[PDB]
């Protein structure tokens, strides 16, 4: 499961 | 970074995204905050990307190496493995540091408070990862008290869409699910952050809705693994 | 790591490259070299593979950096360049020390002799690719001396698929391109080497043959880019 | 243009 990146891309 | 003015380490952790240097980025960014002024929106981004790319690449690491040595089971293995389990100790134990002197305490508005909690929760949510000691479970209840302070001022403060609000339920789901072993409750706070969200995208701009909508679909991505 | 096993070191070294810590690899790799034997085939590779990583890495941010500097033309952006320079030129002077003290002269096999010399010219070429002063003309020639070095060997020793043979001819042919401003000689060298190559293929079992076809592929990439 | 890599990859 994926949690929130720094960065939109 | 003592010597180095403010305005200069803000450029410099610019410039070392840039060139994708993030132990650099990171250590300008220790230095920024340590000038004890608090952080605008675009700064508090450029400390949340520089330890997160840093403590990133350190539990993928740890992850390699954990499932070596799992297979195994010389002390060659689990020390390698210990040696990269203290340094991102040390680096969460550092971002955590900054946090409690004095990031929390000043911030007083909700997008500054709520960005800090939720930075708060995912480095405890690291330390749970690879905690196994008499502390393991007091690093976890650390991890979601703050995460719960985050969601209260969160539900009281922000629109269901803002994103700052969405990524702390993400992260804060991911937390039931992957170290709290309550999979249900992760499915359900992802699947009311979506609802809800998605009942407030018509307020929104074309820009806001990019990123409310970004989101969102990791939300949806995590409840398709999930179920 | 004076206090570490040299097998030890060796072992760090292949599970730091499984996770991708080129950092530590190339630490464990200094290590082993210090312990003052010499290496065998694998263990060349490693040193190689450690150090090739993290300079890498310092130079595509070299590049970055080098290309906002020339665009703005603050001190930031020169003096943060300055600092990723001066770390490139640390790990390439450990570098050309670990080859000096005392690797180039304890290897009398042909094999291992032109590894370490096709290895000298590369982090002499790494030099010259940041040099700028009185020295920069003597940084190049040394990068030249040592390729010379490594090719007559190699021409006299191995036959002209022989990997090593074949890379150093490909990097010899970039130094030629890129940092001696000789873009015929580059062409001609990759030409020829290509050519022998080829000729010669008919001689090798399948594993051989994969090596060699790869360079080979390597150097028509540059012929197609230099033509 | 390319130099060798580290890895046969
Ligand atoms: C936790 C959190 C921090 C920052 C943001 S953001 O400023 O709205 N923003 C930048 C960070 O990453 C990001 C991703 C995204 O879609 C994946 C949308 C917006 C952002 C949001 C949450
Ligand atoms: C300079 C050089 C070092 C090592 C070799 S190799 O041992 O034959 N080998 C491993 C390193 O990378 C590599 C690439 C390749 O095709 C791209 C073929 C063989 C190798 C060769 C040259
Ligand atoms: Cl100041
Ligand atoms: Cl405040
Ligand atoms: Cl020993
Ligand atoms: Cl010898």
């Amino acid at each position: 499961a994926g949690s929130i990146p720094g960065r939109r891309s | 970074m003592g010597s180095m003015e403010r305005a200069s380490l803000i450029q410099k952790a610019k410039l070392a995204e840039q060139a994708e240097r993030y132990e650099d980025m990171a250590a300008f960014m220790k230095g920024a905050v340590e000038k004890g002024e608090e952080l605008s929106c675009e700064e508090r981004n450029l400390l949340s990307v520089a330890y997160k790319n840093v403590v990133g690449g350190q539990r993928a690491a740890w992850r390699v190496l954990s499932s070596i040595e799992q297979k195994s089971n010389g002390p060659e293995v689990r020390e390698y493995r210990e040696k990269v389990e203290t340094e991102l100790q040390g680096v969460c134990d550092t971002v955590l540091g900054l946090l409690d002197s004095h990031l929390i305490k000043e911030a007083g508005d909700a997008e500054s408070r709520v960005f800090y909690l939720k930075m708060k929760g995912d480095y405890y949510r690291y330390l749970a990862e690879v905690a196994t000691g008499d502390d393991k479970k007091r690093i976890i209840d650390s991890a979601r008290s703050a995460y719960q302070e985050a969601m209260d001022i969160s539900k009281k403060e922000m629109p269901p869409t803002n994103p700052i609000r969405l990524g702390l339920a993400l992260n804060f789901s991911v937390f039931h699910y992957e170290i709290a072993n309550s999979p249900e409750e992760a499915i359900s706070l992802a699947k009311t952050t979506f609802d809800e969200a998605m009942a407030d995208l018509h307020t929104l701009s074309e820009d806001s809705y990019k990123d409310s909508t970004l989101i969102m679909q990791l939300l949806r991505d995590n409840l398709t693994l999930w179920t």
